[PDB]
């Protein structure tokens, strides 16, 4: 429209730009995360446009570090920059302090990038709009398994189970029905895949999803096609 | 070179030699080392002539701008502080020894000495230059509180004459200035006008 | 900081509207005339003042850029004054580099490049003037016209400001290449007389010539002697 | 219509609508309370949850051993300002080897917050703070607005439905000064309770308490550690 | 080199030599050390010749601008101030030792400018290697309020002393006379020394030099 | 001409054990052949489980401990936890190497308890090379002190002796004795001896007099 | 649409943004300053919007330097900003020229800083008028008031805020020139109490400051004994 | 100091002493000159221990970043090139550094010798430090690509031993390492005193 | 100041029960020449603090104006907070260290003394940024000459009275006038206490010179 700039408040105070970005994420694909004592789980729908597209190219789940991996929904191109900074932040932390950066610290650092968008005197090269993407940082640290949801507003918050994307409302209702703190990683994976089966338009199979888990013993592990096939056959 | 200033009741007196040396060669034997920063404020320059002329002109510029802004006559403390700031900022670059002098309404006749390094001190009488060494004793002895304009002029002339005789870098003629409420009266002593002190003879 | 976006932009027709508007402004400017002759070139313009209180000699429309170059304008005096200042600086840059006086063509090219810079740069209007530049180089005279756009043409003779179409018809009627500088001056004064709309006088017109000697604006007495005809 | 968009635009009535709109942000946030006595200063917050599964989005932050804050509004601008304040206190301890005074800190905050509202292409920091600290002069409570003007307070509350807390505090202000720590925090918790919906009630999960004192360095008592304070609360209708 | 200047009743006389030396070898018998700065101002240069000529060119440019903007003649103090400010900014690295003189509305003015940025206004000055001999001549025979001719003779004698007593200076004497009314630039004012006639002819006939190869390329004219 | 460095003396020691870490230092400060003060402890407390000692140019020592306290505060504010000893050490190495081309002329020693609960001692060069050790000495008398500790604590060059683990009492007596000897035969040390021991309970500081110059 | 920026004259020649900024200070509580033979006195009707706020909150009296004080109206944030500007201007003056800045030069400098903002579009005009007061033995008492437009004028008595007009009347019928500070404090208290509207403004806390020979050149807040005496006199005269 | 590295059929072998000196004073006899940059490649120190450790740790973070971005472990040649280009910017600024980057990749075993001067060179034998000269003789006379792993261990030990015996600024304990296609391993940390008891 | 031009010699300082006293000769020396014989090398920073400096007097003047503006601003705020002597000590230490790290050192060596919170402070600062506290201090050749006397007296007697400290300071100043060549008989005493800073005028050392006749 160009009538109003990027940095302006509605009469309610909602900051039109990030509000629009938040509703833009609702176009994004669905993704679910669950937090357990055994570990944290992440699952998405790859949303294949056509069969000719290779599904392996789509990387909605990524590895920030061995102990941290995040899922994303919305504009993936912005997510690429965000995970880039998260990676270099973790590795600078390791370089400096010889220890593993925790999930709260990582999502705090990456969230600092958000809301830095500005046009007048921001920098020689800087963002002109908010990052229209939501994240589900998940990992294990000294405290234990943790999960964090980072919105374009910059509001990072811990949550035991969360669903982002288009079907966030129904997914979160189902998650509230299902969740209990005593649950194990296997049951959590099964519930997540069941909910993705509910929300996804296409029939669920090993090709159209991406799954990963972080446990205290192992690192970020992305379930391969054989493992996914076994799990969905179980479901 | 040799410069000298002394404060009398209701003004000051300035004195300086008139010789600039490059090594053992006198490029200018009639130079005027007394530079008016303003109508009632003067400066005596020692050290690098280039550095002194530059800072003098810059301070003149800043002080004229300040004075015209305030619509009141400038203060000698102000001029000396400007000189001090410049010489201290650039103390490594330039070698300059200044003694500022003038009259203002509120404080009267004032003499400030800005030696090399960028310090500032008010002094009843102050001397500078290579020749000042040779007259520290004379001024410490014969100075008197409450001297008149004529007395201070003769004092300054005698001192500069002694310094001129003993020091090679200082010589020529003596330039004198007396600054007061009325204005500045400049006079130049040449030849017999310089006080002559008899050299010892066997 | 300043605005960094261009104020001049192409219309759907393709015309840069601000430039043609500036052209209309200079068209409203005072008459200014130049005629190239065999041995020299003359520049003339009316110097009409609102009242007698105005001191004519205080300001000169005809300004010399160098010993051998001078120019005149129609339109906005302040824009002319920035332009002439910059032109003098450019000519002296040329002189520092090459240790010879600048050629008229190169000066015209440079000032036109400036006038272009204000056309495309951000947050600045175009200049509101059209200049006539005259010079003597390589034993040849020169007369150039620079528009607000930054486009320079070379003329044997031309006019600017008000009534320029009619004045140019007059020139085309009366101009001959064989003319000497005196007859050129007469023709220019007559051209200005066509559109002066008043009693001409030594004060109310300003004249300048360029020749092998160099550029010089004629004194009031000289222009009066020429006005006698 | 035309005046609201730009922060550098005075309304014909003499008002900048943009800063008012930013104040409306802090007026839509999780409520928090600030309180002080002769010997202690208290911050209380309603940590606000997005969903039943989610955590409640911390409100109270460490700035120094002797200073803490509580936010209401945009958390991004909030933590940006907190980083600025932490750097201020740190350079103070580095240069002078002293704890920074709270009044000087909020003066710096006011300047930094004022620079946006006067320039084009920038926004007010749409955040309001309750700053609490202990200095040589004793406990302090300070309030800030997106409008850079700040206040010195005996007690204050910001956020949604904070007016109920404000009237309760105006009523019970006289007793707070001589109160011990437990009575002080209990008063603050009751004031916070006033802001809540009548259906909702205070719990360990949704309450955060920040305390500073002469000996006590700034300390946020989290969900598990607030149960001693709220155990003494009687009830509300 | 040797440059000199002196003020007389109604004007100012500048003088200089023409020899230019690279090391201990002459490179120019007839170099012009007097530089135009303005129609009413001129400068003689010593020290680093490139520094002098570039600096004078720059100041003459700035003064041309200043003058044609003001509509009035430039002043000598203007040039002196520009020069000393530039030289002070460069802190003496540019070794321009200049004798600047001219006549303006206030009167005749002569400035001697040293490389570090210093300055002295004086009735007569000399600069260069022959400056001391020229100063001797001046301190002997200078008078205040001289006429043009005796001033010219004085400058010629001072420059001649610098010539016949310094190795750096030689080969000619140039004079520039400046007054309110006129300016006179006398390039070979006097020729004290000249090359002796070549007694023996050493002309080499055609073919004295062998050539291994040759290439001739014509140029089209018109 | 201007030398930005001067040796202010100082000596520091660090010993580790199964459940304790001992850090000790002299208190004398001296430029040239002149004493500046007799009570200037080189050992500073960074946190509950860590003590740092610094020796060399006192200005660099001061700036360094200041920077470390600042960055500890920053780490706590960011990560919501206190720094471990190894993290402090790594950060210090980066800090020291940052100004490699105008170094801090300071020899540092970290002494603290690790996360596991064992004693830890990290020994730094001026330029930031850090190595974990069970014991280390620093400063003017490091050369004097290290051999005896290598003999007693490390049981080097000793034949058929029991490799007993070190105990708190023996360690304290040992550090007292070695600093006594170093005061006997070193000029830069000798004012007093502050023993800042860290353990699970916390940090205790003890002081014992040494022979004045 | 000529009122959206300060880089735009209206056709009648007015810049409407600065006029709106003047409305902003006009809707702020009144402040007054009166010069007398021995020094200067300031007084402010500091409204207490809430009982919760402590005494001394939103203090509208500042010491921009030891020898000069400030009294403001309008947006208190911009007032604090200009106070910072005045303080750094005074500090730079002291550092460079070696003595305490004259109040005339200070007013001119801050006025140029203010006027710089009304020219360009990137920045809005300041929303605060303010008075400066100082005393020097040589200069004497000096009171200058700056508007948002950047204009600065000396005043024997000055007022800014809602009740500028009535305050100016009450000041006009005072004969300040013979009077001294000890009486002028009571007079300004009376003026504040009369111009204050109990209906519109529920309550106010009087903020007073002076500078003069009695302080030997040191702007300071009034001691509470005198302040209470002045308030009692003002309430008594108010009837 | 002294270091040693050579390629043979069953991977790469790295050996180094454990002595650190300031002048003639042995500060440490337990320093780990070999640096485990990551599970799949490692490096060595010679020269400024601070310089080597810092720059190799920087290399480590860069290598992990490359791994994360490209999803393939970095090659040894690329790593050495990163290190060389980084230190080359600080050429002539006083860095004293010398190291041997060792690892496996698609091409095979990798060994590269980087230096502060700027040299980057691959090879099958390298030795860096004051004792490298004494090491080269033993290694050259005992080295073959067709060589048993135990023989390689032994000649590395003996080379470091003789280098320590002759050189004053090297000593302590050998810290032997073996790089295999899966990853590196620390095989031994024998002390030269025990080795003197052995070999004599 | 890479090389100093006009220098001040030793400054002394000692803390007693309820205050601190420092002393300095009123001299600025231009390379073995007592050029300026009436200068205050002692400063009044605030009520609770006083400062004394050796070395380049111009750098000391720079510190004077800087620190004066600092305390002036602290007073302007009117917040009931005042810079402590130890705070000024820290600030000064950082300033000197920074100027050293830029290789543009302030050649001064300073002595800060102050009394606040019923506690007496006395600290040193060197041009290199070395800083410490002690019961007594001396700069320049005073460190070699006077500080022994102060240390012996303080060791035998940990705490002194104002009069005892003053007599001790005058004795040390006499010693310095004897055995230091860059010294002058005239000197100022500055004492800080609960009342505040009180700087005394020029005082004499009252030498004996009985040794000569032998």
């Amino acid at each position: 429209e160009y009538d109003r700039g990027v940095n302006t408040f509605s009469p309610e105070g909602r900051l039109f730009q990030v509000e629009y970005a938040i509703e833009a994420i609702k176009l994004g694909s669905t993704a679910i995360g669950i937090q357990t004592s055994e570990g944290v789980c992440l699952a998405v729908e790859k949303r294949i446009t056509s069969p000719l597209m290779e599904p392996s190219s789509i990387e909605k789940i990524v590895e920030i570090d061995a102990h941290i991996g995040c899922a994303m929904s919305g504009l993936i191109a912005d997510a690429k920059t965000l995970i880039d900074k998260a990676r270099v932040e973790t590795q600078n932390h390791w370089f400096t302090y010889n220890e593993t950066m925790t999930v709260e610290s990582v999502t705090q650092a990456v969230s600092n990038l958000a809301l830095q968008f500005g046009e007048e005197d921001a920098d020689p090269g800087a963002m002109s709009r908010p990052f229209g993407v939501a994240l589900l940082f998940g990992g294990v640290d000294e405290k234990g398994p943790q999960l964090f949801h980072m919105d374009p507003s910059g509001t990072f918050v811990q949550c035991d189970a969360r669903a982002i994307g288009s079907a966030s409302e129904g997914a979160q209702s189902s998650l509230q029905e299902v969740y209990h703190k005593s649950m194990t990683l296997k049951e959590a994976i099964k519930s997540s895949l069941i909910i993705l089966k509910q929300v996804m338009e296409e029939k669920l199979n090993a090709t159209n999803i991406e799954l990963a888990t972080v446990q205290p013993g192992q690192n970020f592990h992305m379930f391969t096609k054989e493992e996914l096939e076994e799990v969905i056959k179980d479901i | 070179t040799t410069i000298m200033a002394v404060q009398f009741d209701g003004g000051v007196v300035l004195g300086a030699d008139s010789r600039t040396t490059t090594g053992s060669y006198i490029a200018n034997r009639v130079t005027d080392k007394l530079t008016p920063i303003h109508d009632r404020i003067f400066c005596c320059r020692s050290g690098s002539a280039a550095d002194t002329q530059a800072v003098a002109d810059a301070v003149t510029y800043q002080l004229g701008f300040h004075s015209i802004e305030l619509n009141e006559p400038p203060l000698v403390h102000t001029a000396a502080s400007l000189f001090k700031e410049m010489c201290y900022r650039y103390r490594e670059d330039l070698m300059a020894g200044i003694i500022i002098a003038g009259w203002d309404p509120q404080e009267g006749g004032q003499v400030y000495s800005v030696p090399m390094g960028g310090m500032m001190v008010r002094q009843s009488f102050a001397i500078g230059g290579s020749g000042s060494s040779y007259i520290y004793g004379y001024v410490d002895a014969t100075y008197r509180e409450g001297m008149t304009k004529e007395e201070c002029l003769q004092f300054t002339a005698n001192a500069l004459a002694l310094a001129m005789e003993r020091d090679g870098s200082s010589g020529g003629v003596i330039r004198l200035a007396a600054i007061a409420e009325s204005g500045v009266e400049r006079q130049v002593l040449l030849g017999d006008q310089i006080p002559k002190f008899a050299v010892a003879t066997l | 900081r300043g605005y960094s976006f261009s104020l001049t932009t192409f219309s759907p027709s393709g015309k840069l509207v601000q430039i043609e508007y500036a052209l209309a402004a200079v068209a409203g400017g005072a008459p200014s005339v130049g005629i190239k002759a065999a041995n020299g070139v003359v520049l003339a313009t009316e110097k009409k003042q609102k009242s007698i209180l105005y001191d004519e000699r205080s300001v000169h429309k005809v300004e010399p850029i160098t010993k051998h170059i001078g120019l005149v304008y129609s339109g906005m005096g302040p824009d002319y004054r920035v332009l002439v200042h910059r032109a003098r600086k450019l000519a002296q840059q040329y002189y520092l580099v090459y240790q010879e006086p600048i050629p008229t063509a190169q000066l015209v090219q440079r000032v036109a490049s400036v006038m272009q810079e204000y056309t495309q740069s951000g947050g600045v209007r175009p200049f509101g003037v059209s200049l006539l530049i005259c010079g003597w180089n390589e034993g040849r005279p020169y007369l150039f016209q620079s528009d607000p756009s930054g486009a320079y043409f070379a003329w044997k003779a031309t006019a600017m400001g008000k009534n320029y179409v009619n004045g140019k018809t007059f020139l085309e009627k009366r101009y001959n290449e064989d003319l000497e500088l005196e007859d050129a001056i007469h023709t220019a004064i007559l051209t200005l007389k066509e559109s002066f709309e008043g009693q001409m006088t030594e004060d109310n017109i300003e004249v300048g010539i360029c020749n092998e000697a160099g550029f010089r604006r004629l004194t009031p007495t000289e222009v009066k002697d020429y006005l006698a005809a | 219509n035309q005046y609201d968009n730009d922060v550098t635009v005075w309304s014909p009535q003499g008002r900048i609508h943009q800063i008012e709109y930013a104040m409306e942000a802090v007026k839509q946030g999780s409520a928090t309370v600030g309180l002080k006595s002769k010997t202690h200063a208290v911050l209380v917050a309603l940590k606000r949850a997005q969903s039943e599964l989610a955590a409640h989005q911390k409100k109270i932050l460490h700035v120094d051993n002797h200073i803490g804050i509580s936010i209401a509004g945009l958390t991004a601008d909030a933590r940006l300002l907190c980083n600025f304040m932490r750097q201020e206190c740190l350079d103070s301890r580095f240069v002078f080897d002293r704890p920074l005074p709270v009044s000087r800190l909020v003066s710096l905050i006011g300047s930094k917050t004022q620079i946006p509202t006067q320039r084009y292409g920038r926004r007010p920091y749409g955040v309001g703070l309750l700053i609490a600290g202990y200095d040589d002069m004793g406990p302090h409570i300070f309030q800030t607005c997106p409008s850079a003007n700040y206040f010195d307070c005996r007690a204050m509350s910001i956020g949604a439905r904070s007016q109920s807390a404000r009237t309760y505090l105006e009523r019970h202000m006289s007793e707070f000064m001589e109160c011990n720590l437990n009575e002080l925090v209990k008063h603050g918790l009751r004031a916070l309770r006033e802001t809540l919906p009548a259906e909702q009630d205070l719990t360990t999960k949704n309450v955060s308490i920040g305390i500073v004192g002469k000996d006590l360095e700034f300390t946020i008592y989290d969900d598990d550690d607030v149960s001693p304070f709220l155990e003494g609360l009687e009830e509300r209708p | 080199t040797t440059i000199a200047g002196v003020v007389y009743k109604d004007g100012i006389v500048l003088g200089a030599d023409t020899r230019a030396t690279e090391g201990m070898v002459v490179a120019d018998k007839n170099c012009s050390k007097i530089h135009f700065i303005s129609p009413n101002i001129y400068c003689c240069g010593a020290g680093t010749a490139a520094d002098t000529d570039m600096t004078t060119q720059l100041i003459s440019s700035n003064l041309e601008l200043h003058s044609l903007s003001t509509g009035r003649l430039p002043r000598v103090v203007t040039a002196n101030r520009m020069l000393k400010q530039m030289l002070f900014r460069y802190q003496g690295y540019i070794g321009a030792a200049l004798v600047l003189g001219g006549v303006d509305v206030t009167g005749p003015h002569l400035y001697s400018i040293y490389p570090h940025g210093s300055t002295d206004k004086l009735p007569y000055v000399t600069m260069g290697s022959g400056s001391l001999a020229a100063m001797a001549v001046f301190e002997d025979k200078f008078r205040p309020d001289m006429e043009e001719e005796e001033a010219k003779n004085l400058v010629s004698e001072a420059i001649a002393a610098g010539i016949f007593n310094d190795l750096g200076s030689g080969s000619n004497i140039d004079l520039c006379v400046i007054s309110k009314n006129k300016l006179d630039f006398l390039r070979p004012y006097t020729v004290p020394n000249k090359k002796g006639t070549r007694l023996g002819r050493y002309r080499c006939e055609k073919g004295t030099t062998a050539v291994l190869t040759e290439k001739i390329t014509p140029l089209e004219i018109e | 001409r201007f030398s930005p460095y001067v040796f202010n003396g100082g000596t520091i020691l660090a010993i580790a054990g199964e459940d304790f870490a001992i850090v000790a230092s002299d208190t004398r400060l001296s430029e040239g052949f002149s004493i500046h003060t007799r009570d200037s402890p080189k050992c500073y407390k960074l946190t509950d489980k860590t003590v740092i000692g610094c020796s060399g140019f006192h200005g660099d020592c001061l700036t360094l401990t200041k920077i470390i306290e600042a960055r500890l505060k920053m780490y706590k504010h960011s990560n919501n936890k206190a720094m471990t000893t190894g993290a402090i050490a790594a950060m210090l190495s980066t800090i020291l190497y940052s100004r490699r081309f105008f170094p801090y002329y300071v020899y540092n020693i970290i002494g603290g308890l690790d996360e596991e609960g064992k004693g830890a001692v990290y020994s730094f060069d001026p330029v930031g090379s850090y190595q974990r050790d069970s014991f280390k000495a620093g400063g003017s008398a490091s050369a004097m002190l290290q051999p005896l500790l290598d003999n007693q604590v490390g049981f080097k060059n000793m034949q058929n002796v029991e490799h007993v683990p070190l105990s708190l009492d023996r360690a304290m007596r040992l550090v007292k004795d070695v600093f006594i000897s170093a005061a006997e035969r070193d000029v830069y040390t000798g004012d007093a001896l502050r023993i800042c021991i860290v353990t699970k309970e916390g940090i205790r500081e003890e002081t014992v007099s040494l022979r004045k110059d | 649409g000529y009122d959206l920026s300060a880089s735009t004259f209206s056709p009648d020649g007015r810049v409407f943004q600065v006029e709106y900024a003047m409305k902003a200070v006009e809707n702020s509580s009144t402040a007054i300053g009166i010069r007398c033979k021995d020094g200067v006195v300031f007084g402010v009707e500091k409204l207490v919007l809430s009982k919760l706020y402590e005494e001394g909150s939103n203090k509208r009296l500042f010491n921009v330097d030891r020898h000069v004080g400030m009294a403001v109206a309008g947006l208190l944030a911009d007032a604090r900003s200009l106070a910072d500007i005045a303080r750094e201007e005074a500090s730079n003056f002291r550092s460079n020229f070696g003595y305490n800045i004259p109040l005339k030069h200070l007013a001119d400098r801050v006025a140029m800083y203010v006027h710089a903002y009304t020219l360009y579009s990137a920045v809005r005009p300041f929303g605060c008028s303010f008075m400066l007061g100082s005393y020097s033995v040589n200069d004497g008492a000096q009171l200058y008031m700056i508007d948002p437009s950047g204009v600065s004028y000396g005043y024997w008595g000055c007022a800014i805020g809602k009740a500028r007009q009535a305050a100016k009347t009450e000041i006009e019928k005072l004969q300040m020139k013979e009077m001294t500070c000890r009486d002028i404090v009571k007079e300004v208290a009376k003026i504040i109490y009369i111009v204050h509207d109990e209906v519109k403004d529920k309550a106010f806390e009087l903020e007073l400051s002076w500078v003069g020979e009695l302080t030997n050149g040191r702007h300071e807040i009034v001691p509470k004994d005198i302040r209470e005496e002045a308030e009692k006199y003002a309430k008594e005269s108010l009837k | 100091t002294t270091t040693l590295a050579f390629k043979f059929r069953h991977g790469v072998i790295v050996a180094a002493d454990s002595r650190a000196t300031a002048g003639a004073y042995i500060a440490s006899q337990t320093v780990k000159k070999v640096i485990e940059i990551n599970p799949y490649l490692l490096g060595t120190m010679a020269g400024g221990a601070a310089d080597c450790s810092f720059w190799e740790r920087l290399l480590a973070r860069q290598c992990r970043i490359y791994e994360l971005r490209n999803k393939e472990r970095i090659s040894v040649a690329a790593a050495s090139k990163l290190l060389a280009n980084m230190v080359y910017q600080y050429k002539g600024m006083g860095l004293s550094m010398g190291t041997m980057i060792c690892g496996w990749d698609k091409r095979g075993p990798g060994l590269y010798y980087v230096d502060s001067e700027g040299n980057r060179i691959s090879g099958a034998t390298f030795s860096v430090g004051s004792g490298s000269v004494y090491a080269y003789g033993v290694m050259d006379r005992g080295y073959s690509y067709d060589l048993e792993v135990e023989q390689a261990y032994d000649l590395a030990r003996r080379a470091i031993y003789q280098a320590t015996y002759r050189d004053a600024y090297s000593g302590g304990a050998v810290n032997l390492y073996h790089v295999r296609e899966d990853g590196w391993i620390r095989v031994s940390s024998d002390n030269v005193a025990d080795l003197h008891e052995k070999y004599s | 100041t890479q090389n100093p031009m006009v220098t001040g010699t030793s400054v002394l300082g000692v803390k007693f029960e309820g205050g601190v006293v420092i002393a300095a000769d009123m001299l600025g020396s231009y390379g073995s020449l007592a050029r300026f014989r009436n200068i205050s090398r002692i400063m009044r920073v605030n009520n609770s603090t006083m400062l004394g400096a050796s070395g380049d007097y111009a750098d000391f003047q720079y510190l004077k104006q800087v620190l004066g503006q600092m305390v002036i601003d602290e007073e302007l705020l009117g917040d009931g907070h005042s810079y402590s002597p130890r705070a000024i000590h820290s600030w000064l230490t950082r300033a000197m260290y920074s100027r050293r790290s830029k290789m543009n050192p302030l050649w001064n060596t300073m002595v800060i003394g102050g009394y606040a919170d019923g506690e007496s402070f006395l600290g040193y600062v060197d041009m290199l940024g070395v800083a410490y506290e002690a019961p007594s201090l001396a700069t320049g050749y005073g460190a070699y000459l006077a500080q022994p006397l102060l240390r012996e007296v303080l060791e035998k007697q940990p705490v002194l009275s104002q009069t005892e400290a003053r007599d001790l300071v005058e004795r040390c100043m006499r010693v310095l006038y004897y055995r230091d060549a860059r010294s002058y008989n005239r000197f100022q005493i500055a004492t800080v206490t609960e009342k505040g800073v009180e700087i005394e005028g020029p005082l004499s050392t009252e030498t004996n010179w009985d040794i000569a006749h032998m």
